[PDB]
DNA sequence: GGATGGCGCCCGAACAGGGACTG
DNA sequence: GTCCCTGTTCGGGCGCCT
């Protein structure tokens, strides 16, 4: 029908070849059905070993319904991938509502010189049938250039809808659509029902956000009115750190208390000079980290620290020492905590504000094994996007220095 | 017949052009088998006579198949190969007897001339050029190609398993509760129906079979149990590994400790409390295949322990989804692990073991989350879902871990049992510093150039000691200085350190590692009652971590 | 003796990432 | 920049199944 736009990978990149992980049994039955529909209504065509490309594929399933959602990792495509101003007024709404709209990429068609990387396997229950290998026909969901072939076809779609209503952001990114307003709790949802009126007329979810409550954790300090030598030494370590972030703190009058060869435990009067420089020094991590510029031509990169009882830190930055964001996460206290399932919920949490504020992904240091990550991490995962991510052994020091009391 | 399915289309990769390597001379017993495989598969279609138009050529072999009678013609690919297209392998794993269900009817027959009724690709067959001697000056050499698929090919296990899927999928839509296991052209066949209507469906698959090319021998075709199946025999209620029969030698080499190791792994799924850990341990640093080694006293004592496991009688059940799994692990020493999948007590639908030594330090909670995720994983693939676990932890000491670790570690659902030896902590680290207790000061420095190195410590009771290091690093150093706060403190101790290298090993709690030095630390962090550790930055002049600095650094630093 | 593919195990080798160090 | 230490991935051998 519409005629096909050309698309090619990176000079000297050859396409994905990542093998298929291991799929529970009730997503193969979901992918299973999906693919088997996908395949009648043309989106997808059986094919065999000569494609040399794969890109892994699961499912998850929304909270409160019966239906589940095809997910295709393709990051590692979209790095390959041959590569509209960043609403900045989407972080000021009072709600902002996340729409999937990823079902209006199969309307249109997929170059067909570039159908062979977006290759993918469905796996067998104890291997009781080799891999069923497809390629998408149509341009696949979750790929980098399904929203920018679209992106035309979407302005059409949107523009009477942003003239009817000036005070509403409609961002786009991947396979979502961010929708904000000042309107009211009732009304905003009654206006998100007129978006999915006004999209379902051309062809063919959760939770809700709200950008107004997104606060920073500074860097604070303890307050005590009796101080040790452990006291002081921890003291004085967390803000000979903190002083590469903020270059004002000082920790000379500090010091100058711990001198000689004493006991842990043996408790030191602040002179006033020593309890005025912690004063200037809680007041000097209240201001902003300064020079500070967002890079696009960088990834944004995001470390994680466990800080147990349920909370958990993290920081978004792109050179040492320079974040753009710190806060924290917390959930439940309770006896039966998963790490795990806190620790996606927390990386979600924190992709889609980096969604929002700059719009794109950022890459998540995690501190968990890569054995234990990749076996539980697709079960609790809820968003049509993926981040990338590597694993690491963070120092115990980084987590006492963002550490809360 | 050849079956009538389109072929694949195969390329060679850019650039590069069909092989010209010439046939290595024969056996005379090989030849007059070659010859006789030749002359009728010329007759069937399955390979054409060339000329003097076809450059290209690649040797052949003939060696004994597994019904030992007959040949199996061969070719050296290995030069085509490496200029054929890359393929994407579609056989994602090996079929497990303990995912099988109970069916009611059972059959296990296997395809005959399997690579030898797929066709190749027409573009492609040129390359496959080769050539047969005979009886010289009766009658010269022949040069035949291939039509089909050949032995020895790259693609040729990915294209056949690939077009066996093809031809099964109209069977399997029209009968999808018929489950056939595929793996290259073995089938196994089951059903919920009576043993006559059964039959009816085989004859069905046989037929469709047919139609496509491929056809089923009476010889291969297993009609009573027990059945002969990836080298399993399944009976109707149970199955069981065909024989192990370990290497007896007495001068074992490294390649006779490959296999007698390779045997064990493979006899671990089913033979529970197999142990490899000492056998594998002198296969290290070894560079040739004859190389023979002795075997150590933990070895012949490793050795003799699963000899006596082999010499008892042990099966596997099917899978029950209705009810759940569950898998319960067993400790053994030198971080080796055994675990055992049943869903009725005493009813093992197979066994296994974990002993991958992870990390240069570790501790035995490691190990089991270790092995509970290795066993997650396994369990996914073989019967699509999560076991319960029965783990010889204390819900205490599991709490007490993942509260001080700094990384999210988390096991499913699981119940402590009491089998020794259980899974414990040996030390904490105090999270306060300890009243009463001596406060060490250490440090140590080491020079780059000349490799010596100088651990110490200085107390807040006037005490100071200074060791010198010969061939030591600057982590060592702060590593001994370390080991020397514990060795001449009392039960109670508190060290202040600025490595957060070290640190950051012992907050780990480790009972293991690769480093005797670092052992030698866990050795006394186990005796001692309480530790507290603390941190301060190194050459900020905090005390008493500057008279320390200024001690060891005398003499190999500025 | 002389082939290929899958999966498993174990090992050593070649990387990548972070921290500390010289003057 | 270098040296050190630890991590993961890769391919070698063996085991098992045209
Ligand atoms: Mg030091």
């Amino acid at each position: 029908p519409i005629e096909t736009v050309p698309v090619k990978l990176k000079p000297g990149m050859d396409g994905p070849k990542v093998k298929q992980w291991p799929l529970t049994e009730e997503k193969i039955k979901a992918l299973v059905e999906i693919c088997t529909e996908m395949e009648k209504e043309g989106k997808i065509s059986k094919i065999g070993p000569e494609n040399p490309y794969n890109t892994p594929v699961f499912a998850i399933k929304k909270k409160d319904s019966t239906k589940w959602r095809k997910l295709v990792d393709f990051r590692e495509l979209n790095k390959r991938t041959q590569d509209i101003p960043h609403p900045a007024g989407l972080k000021k709404k009072k709600s902002v509502t996340v729409l999937d709209v990823g079902d209006a990429y199969f309307s249109v068609p997929l170059d067909e010189d570039f159908r062979k990387y977006t290759a993918f396997t469905i796996p067998s229950i104890n291997n009781e049938t080799p891999g069923i290998r497809y390629q998408y026909n149509v341009l696949p969901q979750g790929w980098k250039g399904s929203p920018a072939i679209f992106q035309s076809s979407m302005t059409k779609i949107l523009e009477p809808f942003r003239k009817q209503n000036p005070d509403i952001v409609i961002y786009q990114y991947m396979d979502d659509l961010y929708v904000g307003s000042d309107l009211e709790i009732g009304q905003h949802r009654t206006k998100i029902e007129e978006l999915r009126q006004h999209l379902l007329r051309w062809g063919l979810m959760g939770y809700e956000l709200h950008p107004d409550k997104w606060t920073v954790q500074p860097i604070v300090l303890p307050e005590k009115d009796s101080w040790t030598v452990n006291d002081i030494q921890k003291l004085v370590g967390k803000l000979n750190w903190a002083s590469q972030i903020y270059p004002g703190i000082k920790v000379r009058q500090l010091s100058k208390l711990l001198r000689g060869t004493k006991a842990l435990t043996e408790v030191i009067p602040l002179t006033e000079e020593a309890e005025l420089e912690l004063a200037e020094n809680r007041e000097i991590l209240k201001e902003p980290v300064h020079g500070v510029y967002y890079d696009p031509s960088k990834d944004l990169i995001a470390e994680i620290q466990k800080q147990g009882q349920g909370q958990w830190t993290y920081q978004i930055y792109q050179e040492p020492f320079k974040n753009l964001k710190t806060g924290k996460y917390a959930r439940m206290r309770g006896a039966h905590t998963n790490d795990v399932k806190q620790l996606t919920e927390a990386v979600q949490k924190i992709t889609t504000e980096s969604i929002v504020i700059w719009g794109k992904t950022p890459k998540f240091k995690l501190p968990i094994q890569k054995e234990t990550w990749e076996t539980w991490w697709t079960e609790y995962w809820q968003a049509t996007w993926i981040p990338e991510w590597e694993f690491v052994n963070t120092p115990p020091l980084v987590k006492l220095w963002y550490q809360l009391e | 017949p050849i079956s009538p399915i389109e072929t694949v289309p195969v390329k060679l990769k850019p650039g590069m052009d069909g092989p010209k390597v010439k046939q290595w001379p024969l056996t005379e017993e090989k030849i007059k088998a070659l010859v006789e495989i030749c002359t009728e598969m010329e007759k069937e279609g399955k390979i054409s006579k060339i000329g003097p138009e076809n450059p290209y050529n690649t040797p052949v072999f003939a060696i004994k198949k597994k019904d030992s009678t007959k040949w199996r013609k061969l070719v050296d690919f290995r030069e085509l190969n490496k200029r054929t297209q890359d393929f994407w392998e579609v056989q994602l794993g090996i079929p497990h007897p303990a995912g099988l269900k109970k069916k009611k009817s059972v059959t296990v027959l296997d395809v005959g001339d399997a690579y030898f009724s797929v066709p190749l690709d027409e573009d492609f067959r040129k390359y496959t050029a080769f050539t047969i001697p005979s009886i010289n000056n009766e009658t010269p050499g022949i040069r035949y190609q291939y039509n089909v698929l050949p032995q020895g090919w790259k693609g040729s296990p990915a294209i056949f398993q690939s077009s066996m899927t093809k031809i099964l999928e109209p069977f399997r839509k029209q009968n999808p509760d018929i489950v056939i296991y595929q793996y290259m052209d073995d089938l196994y066949v089951g059903s919920d129906l009576e043993i006559g209507q059964h039959r009816t469906k085989i004859e069905e698959l046989r037929q469709h079979l047919l139609r496509w090319g491929l056809t089923t021998p009476d010889k291969k075709h297993q009609k009573e149990p027990p059945f002969l199946w990836m080298g399993y025999e399944l009976h109707p209620d149970k199955w069981t590994v065909q024989p192990i029969v370990l290497p007896e030698k007495d001068s074992w080499t490294v390649n006779d400790i490959c296999k007698l190791v390779g045997k064990l792994n493979w006899a671990s799924q089913i033979y529970p409390g197999i142990k490899v850990r000492q056998l594998s341990k002198l296969l290290r640093g070894t560079k040739a295949l004859t190389e023979v080694i002795p075997l150590t006293e933990e070895a012949e004592l490793e050795l003799a322990e699963n000899r006596e496991i082999l010499k008892e009688p042990v099966h596997g059940v099917y899978y029950d989804p209705s009810k759940d799994l569950i898998a319960e692990i067993q400790k053994q020493g030198q971080g080796q692990w055994t675990y055992q999948i049943y869903q009725e007590p005493f009813k093992n639908l197979k066994t296994g073991k974990y002993a991958r030594m992870r990390g240069a330090h570790t501790n035995d909670v490691k190990q089991l989350t270790e092995a509970v995720q290795k066993i997650t994983t396994e369990s996914i693939v073989i019967w699509g879902k999560t076991p319960k676990f029965k783990l010889p932890i204390q819900k205490e000491t599991w709490e007490t871990w993942w509260t001080e670790y700094w990384q999210a570690t988390w096991i499913p659902e699981w119940e402590f049992v009491n089998t020794p030896p259980l899974v414990k902590l040996w030390y904490q680290l105090e999270k306060e510093p300890i009243v009463g207790a001596e406060t060490f000061y250490v440090d140590g420095a080491a020079n780059r150039e000349t490799k010596l190195g100088k651990a110490g410590y200085v107390t807040n009771r006037g005490r100071q000691k200074v060791v010198t290091l010969t061939d030591t690093t600057n982590q060592k150093t702060e590593l001994q200085a370390i080991y020397l706060a514990l060795q001449d403190s009392g039960l109670e101790v508190n060290i202040v350190t600025d490595s957060q290298y070290a640190l950051g090993i012992i907050q780990a709690q480790p009972d293991q590692s690769e480093s005797e030095l670092v052992n030698q630390i866990i050795e006394q962090l186990i005796k001692k009652e309480k530790v507290y550790l603390a941190w301060v930055p190194a050459h900020k002049g905090i005390g008493g971590n500057e008279q320390v600095d200024k001690l060891v650094s005398a003499g190999i630093r500025k």
